[PDB]
RNA sequence: AAUUGUCGGGAGGGAAGCGGAUGGGGGCCGGCGAUGCGCCCCGGUCGGUGUGGAACGGCGAGCCGGUCCGCCGAUCGACUCGGGGCGUGGACCAGCGUGGAUUGGGGGGGCGGCCAAAGCCCGGGCUCUCGAUACGCCCGUGGAACGCCGUCUCCCCGAUUGUGGAAGGCAGCGCGCGCCUCCGGCGUGCUUCGGCAUCUGCGCGCUCCGGACGCUGGCCUGUGGGCUCCCCAUUCGA
RNA sequence: GAUGAGUAGGAGGGCGCGGCGGUCGCUGCAAAACCUUGGGCGCGAGCCUGGGCGGAGCGGCCGUCGGUGCAGAUCUUGGUG
């Protein structure tokens, strides 16, 4: 499949945002909290410290969501689920869902290859 | 006086405006050479400087 | 910077769409969303717009005062953003042509009665 | 038919004449007249099945009305210049510039026998042009285009033999400039205290 | 009753763009051919070393005119009305 | 015909001070009709009616431009904002590249590039303006619809000054830069268009 | 999970951690990166206008259809069928070319203004000296070059950047549609006598013209490429 | 086409947890939980997935509901420097 995307993928940030102060504390999780504090100088942006997410770092529309590989993800579960992509194929990849067996994998897989369905995991769990 | 203006220009077919203006800028003209009177600046006296002098 | 407020951007907030969910409703504001920008009419423009407004902001309209406004009307069609409500205190019906969202059942009964036609938004 | 063009450019895209002088030029009076006061009219100049549907609508580039013109010669390089090569295996080496051909590359020749450069092509922003100039009035190279240097190791004896008849015609006028033997054999180099952009060539 | 059923241009500097110039200001050509050919006698004039618009008395009289406007121009006060700094002006 | 106009004009005013000298008279120019008005302070700490009033002359922004009239009334404004602005008598020249360069047509209420004269034609064909060389007359002449004609224009967005400014703190006069500067904001047009 | 031991990697001149930017060393990633397509004949395989049946349909009795099976005629086509020949070529990176937009820098030319520059040089008249061999004043539609300011215009170099994917539109021109000796010349109207959107329509083309195209090379299981992951170093911030 | 600061405060659109009414699925050919210097998506809350461990359950979507989201309270209980 020739994936149909043709603009360069343009990320404006690529690191993540760390919540302010949770190297210091282990009960304080990495996941994004905005700070309330009355002094606090990451909420009032002095220079030097973390950074907060705004809207401006938004991606560009026609490129987002899109993998490295030039496609979309839509989670599959079963055969008949696969079929949906058939003519969303240059658009959209499968990727098979993590608690599916192997047995239904096989299914998966070489369906996809007879539609020509890109399959992010296809190697998953066959070994 | 706006009315009469209107109505004298309306007889004539010509579209006017009776609205005041603010002053503008003047036009050019010419004014006729005369004496010239040199201003300089005064050299300065400290007894001058009071009312009537000291 | 720029010497704006709020960034040049309006603080008014206005309908743009009903708030229900009534199906029939937005079936209706489709098809004067089309009428409106087609046409031109203003009086698309008026109907789209009272379309999206709330319950309060389209109160009911007696049948004696609907009788009332079209004495001498009889040629023209009475729209009414609304419903009609039947008022015992009319005597005399006579016929007319009345598009409205809703009627009620006594009302509707009178003005058929009468000859009169009950119409909807599509119909008109 | 005309022979001249009738209106030559004061610059690129203005005419010498105004549109009632061209009138005069172009001759639309006379041609009025033959056609009875009337300037003629004319008339404007008058699929298997696909084996396969695309799901998706092809997407055809907007029209550019920008077309490449070709690559244009610098004023220092004209034919029989000495050129420095700046890049490549061949970096510092002094060559002798021979012409410019289609691809807009410099045919250049060491000549081989002096300092080991065959005719090869060279591109113009890795070159300088010096101020020598060694003539090329005998020398024939209109055998030579971009084809004769397209791929398709040995070399092969018809290219050996080709080098040496250009060789010959450009040897003896080196031989003729005292000491430019020499100079074309030697490298140029930069050594301490020498300034590139203070350098005259 | 229906009416009949119905992207920005990338701005270029007039100033430097050739044809946008025209298609605003078609009279533009004009002057720049004018220009052009004006500059081009007068280069040519000069290098053949090629050869007046007021009358001879009315060049006199300019000239006494200009002069004397000049005198007025550098004409300084006497500082007469400084009495106490007679001395001290000189 | 504008082009011969304003060469006329050059011309007309060299010969009237020729005519005054030789007869040993003064002749005094005609006064400024346009002015053009370039905001030089921030808009930060801004007292209320310098607030309004620049507002009123639709100079929002730091150097922001725009053409005014001349008259007591509009004068009179200007001088209550002289250390937010700079300003002077622009040249044809200036009016030139104003309009070609950074001219932008308020079309309902939109910013519409000047790209070609049927922009100009939507708003003031009405008053005969039709083309971008018709705009630039009305300006330069002030003519009888200068006011839609300037009003049309959206405010003009100057870049900073190639070369800086001396002191935007002190009056022209002082050696700074704000206040009336004359023929000489032609030479700042230069360096900000 | 806090916390502890051990093995392995790494760092450490009175904290450490943290933001931003690269680099070194690791670890990881083949949808990390293609190998097809078009046209030919060799063979193989599989189906083909007009009439018969089977089960149905679109439009609203009647017209208008496809699918499947069979029979004739017609004799081609198809083929993720196998070989051969010819043409063509993917991802990423880099270089170059020709241009658009934005922008900085450099060089030259024309014209205008002034005391219609001043001055200087030439010619003429006057004045006649202490810094001693002057100081300067006035004249000429004399002459050769500057200065400042304003304006018109030509050329050169570098930097950043290509957003859009429906339109050969808009604008300005060129060549034909009439002849000549062809850097130009030949007809009306107007003209400042230099010129002029006065005649300047059609057809086919060109261009500074409704937003970047083209060419070449490198590399493609490698000691390669990429990385938002890990450790660490360094400059700035903290 | 214009435009982008925000404590107290207001509002909108979304993320996540556990049930219920429905609907679409997954699982001993390995569910939940947990671990990971595997990889990716979203401005972000979060989400998807490789590998490991584990050995019996679980998830998506629509609607609806609630004892529904923690760094602090000399917070509570337990554990540990
Ligand atoms: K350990
Ligand atoms: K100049
Ligand atoms: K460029
Ligand atoms: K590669
Ligand atoms: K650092
Ligand atoms: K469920
Ligand atoms: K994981
Ligand atoms: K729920
Ligand atoms: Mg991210
Ligand atoms: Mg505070
Ligand atoms: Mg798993
Ligand atoms: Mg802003
Ligand atoms: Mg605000
Ligand atoms: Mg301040
Ligand atoms: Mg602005
Ligand atoms: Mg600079
Ligand atoms: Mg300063
Ligand atoms: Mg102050
Ligand atoms: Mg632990
Ligand atoms: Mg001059
Ligand atoms: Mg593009
Ligand atoms: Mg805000
Ligand atoms: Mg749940
Ligand atoms: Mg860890
Ligand atoms: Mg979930
Ligand atoms: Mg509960
Ligand atoms: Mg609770
Ligand atoms: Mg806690
Ligand atoms: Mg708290
Ligand atoms: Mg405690
Ligand atoms: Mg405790
Ligand atoms: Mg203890």
């Amino acid at each position: 499949a020739v994936p149909l995307l043709n603009k360069k993928v343009v990320k404006k940030r690529v690191k993540r945002f760390i919540r302010p102060q949770s190297d210091r504390r282990i009960t304080v999780k990495e996941s994004w909290r905005r700070p309330k504090g009355i002094d606090s100088r990451v909420r009032r942006k002095f220079k030097g410290c973390v950074l907060m997410p705004n809207i401006g770092y938004g991606s560009d529309k026609k490129t987002r969501h899109y993998l490295p590989n030039g496609f979309k993800k839509f989670v599959v579960h079963n055969a008949s689920e696969l079929e949906i992509l058939m003519m969303h194929n240059r658009t959209y990849c499968a990727e098979i869902a993590h608690n599916v067996s192997t047995r239904k994998r096989k299914e998966i897989v070489e369906r996809a290859a007879q539609l020509d369905v890109v399959i992010t995991n296809k190697l998953a769990r066959l070994h | 006086k706006n009315d009469q203006l209107k109505a004298d220009a309306k007889a004539r077919g010509e579209v006017i405006s009776t609205k005041r203006q603010p002053l503008g800028p003047k036009p050019g003209f010419m004014v006729e050479g005369a004496t010239l009177e040199t201003v300089t600046p005064i050299p300065y006296d400290v007894v001058n400087d009071l009312k009537g002098g000291y | 910077g720029i010497d704006l407020v709020a960034g040049g951007k309006s603080k008014k907030t206005k309908r743009t769409a009903p708030k229900s969910d009534d199906v029939y409703l937005k079936l209706l504001v489709k098809l004067y969303r089309f009428l409106a920008r087609r046409t031109g009419s203003k009086f698309n423009a008026v109907i789209l717009k009272r379309l999206f407004m709330s319950k309060i902001n389209k109160p009911p309209l007696s049948l004696s005062r609907l009788i009332t406004y079209a004495t001498g009307k009889g040629d023209n069609i009475v729209v009414l953003v609304g419903t009609v409500t039947d008022d015992v205190r009319a005597y005399e019906v006579p016929k007319i042509k009345v598009c409205a969202l809703k009627f009620t059942e006594t009302a509707r009964a009178r003005i058929e009665k009468a000859g009169g036609e009950c119409l909807t938004f599509d119909q008109l | 038919a005309k022979k001249t063009i009738r209106n030559p450019e004061l610059i690129r895209g203005v005419g010498k004449f105004s549109r009632s002088k061209m009138y005069h030029k172009k001759g639309l009076w006379a041609i009025k007249k033959k056609n009875g006061g009337k300037l003629p009219l004319h008339e404007k100049k008058p699929v298997k099945p696909p084996k396969f549907y695309p799901a998706d609508d092809v997407k055809k580039p907007l029209v550019n009305k920008h077309k490449p013109k070709p690559t244009k010669l610098r004023a220092s390089i004209t034919p029989g210049t000495v050129l420095i090569i700046l890049a490549g295996r061949f970096k510092g080496k002094r060559v002798v510039f021979l012409k410019q051909l289609t691809s807009g590359l410099l045919l250049v020749t060491g000549p081989f026998k002096l300092n080991g450069v065959p005719l090869r092509r060279v591109n113009q922003a890795y070159v300088i042009g010096t101020s020598t100039k060694v003539d090329v009035s005998g020398v024939n190279v209109e055998k030579i285009d971009d084809k004769y240097f397209a791929k398709q190791n040995v070399l092969p004896q018809e290219k050996k033999d080709e080098q040496k008849t250009v060789d010959s015609a450009l040897l003896k006028a080196i031989e003729g400039i005292p000491e430019l033997k020499a100079y074309l054999s030697a490298r140029f180099s930069l050594k301490s205290g020498m300034k590139p952009h203070e350098l005259v060539f | 009753v229906v009416r009949p059923i119905k992207r920005a241009t990338l701005k270029k500097n007039p100033l430097k763009n050739l044809n946008v110039l025209l298609k605003l200001n078609p009279y533009a050509k004009t002057a720049r051919r004018m220009s052009l050919l004006a500059e081009a006698q007068r280069v040519k004039a000069k290098k053949e070393k090629l050869d007046h618009a007021i009358t001879k008395e009315e060049a006199s009289a300019i000239k006494g005119a200009s002069h004397s406007w000049y005198k007025t121009m550098i004409s300084d006060s006497d500082y007469a009305e400084f009495d106490n700094f007679t001395k001290w002006l000189g | 015909q504008y082009a011969k106009e304003y060469s006329e004009q050059e011309k007309e005013l060299i010969r009237l001070k020729r005519e005054a000298r030789l007869k040993g008279g003064f002749y005094v120019d005609p006064e400024a009709k346009l002015l053009f008005i370039i905001r030089i302070r921030g808009i930060n700490a801004m007292p209320p009616q310098t607030k309004k009033i620049l507002q009123l002359l639709r100079l929002r922004q730091i150097f922001n431009g725009v053409f005014l009239k001349v008259n007591k009334a509009t004068v009179n404004m200007l001088h209550r904002v002289e250390p937010y602005v700079t300003y002077g008598y622009p040249n044809l020249k200036s009016i030139k590249e104003l309009i070609y360069k950074r001219g932008y047509g308020k079309v309902d209420k939109q910013r519409i590039a000047l790209t070609d004269n049927a922009v100009v034609e939507q708003v003031l064909g009405k008053h005969g303006i039709i083309c971008i060389e018709d705009l630039v007359h009305e300006i330069i002449t002030v003519g009888p619809h200068f006011k839609e004609a300037n009003n049309f224009l959206w405010p003009f967005q100057l870049k900073a000054p190639l070369g800086g400014l001396k002191k935007k703190r002190n009056h022209y006069v002082e050696g700074g830069d704000a206040g009336n500067r004359e023929n000489f904001i032609n030479e700042l047009i230069r360096r900000m268009n």
